[PDB]
């Protein structure tokens, strides 16, 4: 279910349910991160003839001076596309201008 | 003096029993509203 | 606490889940952020 | 009243457990609140 902590704390995978002595015993599998890499993220881009892209569970990443995309979750630039990327016919205020972006 | 001083004891214990009581009574909603504002915050505040 | 993005951010993409055009909400940005700190205020000012 | 019994024992034991009740629902609640609270040490209360 779409709910963030109700299955146990953390980056909720799957849980499991095994019996235990008058009652049940949940084991919650969480998604944890061993390591970090700071970098500078976009909430948004102003793109083409001004509009507005936000990415999906992510963020727009330049790397290799070119606008990319990385899940939110772990760092892997990818290209930007309309499969990680909610269009908007308008750019909102302070989201980078991108002009070059497809 | 024993006589009187049993009676108020045995009332003086009925009403600490009839306390008691309702005060587990009391505590029980109070987990349900501790749970409720725990969800809420899950599921209000820190996420939609 | 705010699903990794921006506050005024998760605002716009709250109200357009609603089924709100996201034109309307970048467009009057202005608006939206007022009409929430005065919805706070207005909390503040019902417990006098 | 010492000679009555366990009564004064058992009033105490079950307040007390009532009690632990709601220590252990406090904590319980901090935790959620606190729960992936992740902040910047740049954050200061006097600017922002």
């Amino acid at each position: 279910s779409p709910r963030i902590n109700f299955c146990g704390n953390g980056n909720h995978i799957l849980s499991l349910v095994q019996n235990a002595p008058y009652g049940l015993l949940f084991m919650h599998f969480s998604y944890k991160p061993i390591s970090f890499k700071t970098v500078l993220v976009s909430p948004g881009l102003c793109i083409s003839g001004d509009v507005g892209i936000a990415p999906k569970q992510g963020y727009f990443i330049k790397h290799n001076d070119h606008w990319m995309f990385t899940g939110s979750s772990y760092y892997y630039p990818e290209p930007i596309s309309d499969k990680n990327v909610v269009f908007m016919n308008t750019c909102s205020v302070n989201f980078t201008k991108a002009p070059l972006v497809y | 003096a024993q006589v009187q001083i049993d009676r108020l004891i045995n009332g003086r214990l009925t009403a600490l029993n009839a306390y008691v009581s309702q005060q587990l009574s009391d505590i029980s909603l109070v987990k349900f509203g501790a749970a409720l504002a725990m969800e809420k915050v899950n599921e209000c505040v820190k996420s939609q | 606490a705010a699903a990794g993005i921006p506050f005024s951010l998760n605002v716009q993409y709250r109200i357009n889940g609603l089924g709100v055009t996201m034109d309307v909400l970048n467009k009057n940005q202005k608006l939206i952020a007022t009409a929430f700190n005065n919805a706070l205020l207005s909390i503040q000012n019902g417990f006098s | 009243l010492s000679e009555y019994g366990t009564f004064c024992d058992n009033i105490n034991s079950i307040l007390d457990e009532v009690n632990g009740l709601l220590d252990t629902t406090q904590l319980h609640v901090a935790d959620t609140l606190m729960q992936g609270v992740t902040l910047s040490s740049n954050l200061n209360t006097n600017l922002h």
